[PDB]
């Protein structure tokens, strides 16, 4: 959800700054709910670094609506260059994760 | 309870080993530090009556606290923050961050 805005449209920014904030907001609720799931351990589990990574993918997708709204009415071609690269760089790099993630931890 | 000093005497046997398995004690959210046996006597309108102490010294551990928190709330105000980079004249943009990480 948080890299459906890529493809809005950014003289929305009302719309896309939603985006971000609603789904930062939506990764903090989950990750205090799941750490709230299992006791007190003062040391990190296999769910808690996924959440985290998650969480960095969403933050850093609202940092490149940031970069785009930036450069936009100051240099056009290249927020429009930011949001199309974006739209490849975000999801693949997430598969990626997810198959190095399940492939360490399932193998276990 | 019923036995006074005059009656009864405690003491430790081996008066500093006489306590075993406290470095073999494996707290999840505590980290055991020290631990002191004492022997003292105390008095009630009764009578005076002997007592042994022991005592362990807890320190927390603050990892979960790290992960529970700590953490998100630092990554809210940086979300805060965030919205400095917008232009001032968005003005629904920047008031839905601040609204939100303010009521957050
Ligand atoms: C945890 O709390 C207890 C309770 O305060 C601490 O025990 C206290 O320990 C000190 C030193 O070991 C005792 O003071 C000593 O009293 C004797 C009495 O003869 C005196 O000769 C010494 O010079 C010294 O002043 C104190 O009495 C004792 N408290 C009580 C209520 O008996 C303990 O040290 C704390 N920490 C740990 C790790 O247990």
């Amino acid at each position: 959800l948080s890299q459906v805005s890529f493809w809005l449209n950014r003289e929305s920014v009302p719309a896309r700054t939603v985006f971000g904030v609603t789904t930062v907001l939506t990764m903090t609720t989950l990750s205090i709910s799941a750490r709230n799931s299992l006791p007190k351990v003062a040391y990190a589990t296999a769910m808690d670094w996924f959440i985290a990574v998650c969480y960095a993918f969403v933050f850093s997708a609202l940092i490149e609506f940031a970069t785009v709204n930036y450069f936009t009415k100051s240099q056009p071609a290249r927020a429009a260059k930011i949001d199309r690269l974006s739209r490849i760089a975000f999801p693949l790099l997430f598969g990626i994760f997810n198959l190095v993630y399940w492939a360490t931890y399932l193998n276990r | 309870y019923g036995y006074t000093t005059d009656d009864i005497e405690f003491y430790w046997r081996g008066d500093d080993n006489a306590v075993t398995g406290v470095t073999k004690i494996e707290l999840p959210q505590f980290s055991i530090v020290d631990y002191k046996l004492i022997t003292k006597k105390v008095v009630f309108s009764t009578g005076s009556y002997p007592r042994l102490s022991l005592s362990f010294k807890l320190k927390r551990n603050i990892g979960y606290f790290i992960l529970q928190t700590y953490m998100p709330s630092i990554l809210i105000t940086i979300l805060s923050w965030v919205s400095f980079w917008i232009n001032y004249d968005a003005s629904a943009a920047r008031v839905a961050l601040g609204i939100t990480t303010v009521l957050t």
